[PDB]
């Protein structure tokens, strides 16, 4: 019970009202493996999309819960969002957090599967921290509930109770559609965009393979892959289901941070959620050589098709059989602005 | 009740307060749970001065300083040599 | 070993300097030899205004020196290695005391000019010492001068909400073991400068710190008890702006909280073993 | 009284690396009391660990200097550093820094690269890096610099949208001087005892900012509302609103005088922590042969 009386008084600049978290240790395992992380509010809209303020969070993991049901860390959640009067709540609508240690992972939350847990749950001198003096008293079970959660249909556990004018606010909120609608039709417009970029590359050249990654091919391979067989080509448009952890958008991301590369990895035909993201260096004495060697050891991965994207406005495709099909990335700003806030500052 | 302790150390002078506070923490913590400072003072938490250096050749040989009631050891610092310094708060 | 030094007068004196050195043969005087690089008449000379920073940096730079007789051409002294020790007599503008007090200051005189100031016409190098005072006591007037600058400031400021009367009788006067001395006056200005501008960026460095090393440790008990110490009010704003102007004034803050930091240390610190009061001198020796 | 500590080696010192220890001759090591390892900041100062530049700063001045003034095959010849004896200490080293300035002297851990105080022994199994040595401003300044980039670069590493990774790496960046900036090496994390030292200087902010003295909030919002000065530069006719919003009391003086009090005992602590290294106190250095009469302040 300590990074919400961290963050409490911690975030007062940049949100009203604050909410406080746990997170099971189950619930983001295939968020980010290995316990990596040890973070960030930005809380888009459901039709007011537009761009909105970040606000930083602080958390612990390793300490347990009064709840020995289940054993996990600690988050909390800001909620900053309603104009003038807080009275109001948006339903359906998304909070995203970016619970990280050194930014992996992400933290999709609703503000229904939020509240209705809450509502469910309920000579001079130096001056003391007001807030954390109700807390040591409170020391009970009630305020702690089972939350069935949204995204991943598993717990999570909320923490409330009877504090002051602000929580005491909280629980007689109500108000009278489209937040995780958005960035999933988003996601599949650029990348409907590429694939006919794609489409037209390949057709004012001829239908053809430069292979500018050198491998050696077998002869079967119009065999063991049979006849114009890009039927992963084909679903490749339904795979990316994620995008922030895909290095398509990571590429618009890093014109901040010129010979980089990023590259997804999907598989022949779904072996797998493979990977998204990986990194193709060139800035240490490793070298450009280096570089070459894991290009090609990206080039001869015979059973995983990847997507290469530059920083500097260029896309590719690398056909597994080293054959690659060049491609333009050329989109509009507002949506590059659109993404590098929702990551972070412009 | 306040009190008066001493401290042996190999190392030099100026960096011994840093690692005084770290073995010290735990008497601080008991401190400011039970009181808050009025008045405003008491924010400080002892202090520590240098008395001098001694040979670490020859180390301290405990010894029996004896009153007729009981028995009292005592740590013998032999080759010393004195050096008042200035009072460092923590 | 003879760490005596002969400075060679220039113009041949008369009977005034005599009574004035032999009026200051106890007190200490800094260094560089020459007969003009001799005092502090390089720092308190009256083409500018006599500052009181570099004046300390100057004092601390070169060594520091004793003198012990004056002939009509020859000035003896004796300069001072931390190694042996020395002897040591008030002969001071103010006689305030050596109450057996393990630790001494030596400052720069900032009762008045010419209070230390043995000014000669023969030679125009206005020999002045530094003041010998007990370290408490140094520290009170330290204070109690820093203070009256910035209510003297600030009533030259406005004078709606500082007065001079309550400040008189509480800041005029020092008091240490049972004895009662009075003191009351752009030097200091520059100090309370210093330390306006170190208070004013002070809440900014603090709170930008404490939300830098807030949650580097995921359960402390001193860290905890540490950070429900400071002010309610004094934690809203760091995120407004930017980063290029606030690492400014962070480097503005580091470097002059450590020149003030070796400023009220009490500079050269001399320390006493036995006073004799009957005699008027302190057995010295330089720590 | 004796300085002449010898050292032997255990193997033999090849020929080529005998020449270059002809040429730091005169320079500082740290010494660990004899024995071959250690004698120097090797073991501290590895290529594995990334360089905190604090725990060699406790080795270098929990530990007695030494001048390494002689070097031969299989036996050099070391001198401790006793207080009481005025030791000559050549200036010998590539980032060069004239001594003008004639003040107190500093030691520092190797801040300017690695290469520049590395030598080679391939006669052992021990590699030998030397201390920097450095006027006082220029090593309070790079302390305070290298203190300030690695507890902000880390929180740089911690924005999500950060886009300006090089903007703290080229304004904080080099060292200040007037003959030239020398560009100096830069950690990527803290390491432990370099959080340890900001702890305690935090302990020691939060300690601090509970007792600001009032009088002084109305004399700097005055001087903004007089002219802007040159010190005064830094603000840009601006009044932060957290001066304004604690300056809703009036002015005393009893509060003051405490205030003052435990500001004095607090800054004395914060000067005993920041004069932490070993320091030299200069009498004459000679400028046209390099050399300087230093004893152990």
């Amino acid at each position: 019970m300590d990074v919400h009386i961290d963050n409490q008084v911690l975030s007062g600049l940049g949100t009203p009202l604050l909410v406080h978290l746990f997170v099971p240790d189950t619930v983001m395992a295939e968020l980010c493996p290995n316990r990596v992380p040890n973070a960030w509010c930005q809380t888009l809209f459901s039709d007011r999309t537009g761009l909105t303020r970040v606000c930083r969070v602080f958390a612990a993991r390793g300490m347990l819960p009064g709840r020995p049901s289940h054993r996990g860390t600690f988050t909390s959640v800001p909620v900053y969002c309603d104009e003038g009067l807080p009275e109001l709540y948006n339903p359906f609508h998304v909070a995203a957090l970016r619970f990280y240690d050194e930014l992996v992972g992400e933290l999709q939350i609703y503000y229904l599967s939020l509240f209705e847990g809450a509502k469910r749950a309920l000579l001079s001198r130096v001056p003391v921290s007001f807030s954390k003096t109700r807390r040591a008293i409170r020391e009970s079970r009630a305020l702690v509930r089972g939350i069935a959660h949204i995204f991943s249909p598993h717990a999570l556990y909320v923490v409330t109770y009877p504090e002051l004018s602000a929580q005491g606010r909280l629980h007689r909120m109500t108000a009278v559609l489209g937040a995780p609608e958005r960035e999933f039709r988003f996601l599949i417009s650029v990348a409907l965009r590429i694939s006919a970029s794609f489409r037209e590359k390949l057709a004012m050249q001829a239908w053809t393979a430069q292979q500018e990654i050198p491998v050696v091919i077998p002869t079967s391979y119009s065999r063991i892959y049979k006849n114009s067989d890009l039927i992963r080509e084909a679903f490749f448009t339904v795979q990316t289901r994620v995008s922030w952890e895909s290095c398509w958008v990571k590429a618009t991301i890093s014109n901040a941070p010129d010979a980089c590369l990023w590259i997804d990895s999907h598989p022949l035909y779904e072996e797998g959620a493979s990977a998204w993201g990986k990194v193709i260096d060139s800035r240490p004495p490793g070298g450009l050589v280096g570089a070459a060697s894991q290009l090609v050891a990206l080039g001869t991965d015979g059973h995983c098709v990847h997507l290469a994207t530059t920083s500097d406005g260029q896309a590719f495709l690398v056909l597994p059989g080293g054959f690659v099909i060049k491609g333009q990335l050329a989109l509009t700003p507002e949506e590059r602005g659109y993404i590098l806030a929702r990551h972070g500052i412009r | 009740g306040p009190r008066f302790t001493f401290f042996q150390s190999s190392r030099g002078h100026c960096q011994i307060m840093n690692i005084l506070r770290i073995y010290y923490s735990p008497s601080i913590m008991h401190r400011y749970a039970v009181v808050q400072p009025l008045h405003i003072e008491e924010l400080t938490f002892g202090a520590v001065a240098c008395l001098g250096t001694f040979s670490a050749t020859d180390g301290w040989r405990r010894s029996a300083f004896n009153y007729r009631g009981s028995s009292l050891p005592v740590v013998e610092i032999d080759s010393f040599y004195s050096n008042v310094s200035d009072w460092e708060v923590i | 070993m003879d760490l005596k030094v002969v400075v060679s007068l220039s113009s041949r004196l008369y009977t005034d300097e005599i009574a004035k050195m032999q009026q200051r043969i106890g007190c200490i005087l800094p260094l560089a030899q020459n007969v003009q690089g001799l005092g502090l008449g390089q720092v308190y000379s009256l083409e500018t205004v006599p500052d009181y920073v570099s004046m300390y940096n100057y004092l601390s730079d070169c060594t520091l020196a004793v003198l012990d007789e004056v002939s009509v051409d020859s000035l003896i002294l004796t300069k001072i290695v931390p190694g042996q020790t020395y002897a040591i007599k008030n002969k001071y503008q103010p006689f305030f005391q050596w109450h057996g007090t393990g630790s001494l200051s030596v400052m720069p005189p900032v009762f008045g000019r010419e209070h230390a100031t043995v000014k000669l016409e023969s030679n125009d190098v206005d020999i002045v010492f530094p003041m010998v005072l007990p370290t408490p006591i140094a520290e009170e007037v330290l204070q109690k001068i820093l203070l009256f600058n910035v209510y003297s400031r600030v009533v030259m400021q406005a004078p709606g909400n500082a007065d001079m009367l309550d400040v008189h009788m509480h800041l005029g006067s020092v008091s240490y073991l049972g004895h009662h001395y009075e003191l009351a006056l752009a030097l200091l200005d520059n100090l309370s400068l210093y330390f306006c501008i170190m208070v004013t960026l002070l809440p900014r460095a603090s709170m930008r710190l404490v939300r830098g090393l807030i949650r580097h440790e995921h359960h402390d008990l001193l860290n905890l008890f540490q950070e429900m110490v400071p002010d309610e009010i004094a934690r809203i704003d760091l995120d407004d702006l930017s980063v290029a102007d606030d690492l400014s004034r962070m480097r503005v803050m580091m470097t002059y909280l450590q020149s003030l930091a070796s400023l009220f240390n009490l500079g050269p610190r001399l320390a006493t073993a036995a006073y004799s009061q009957e005699t008027l001198t302190a057995t010295c020796w330089l720590r």
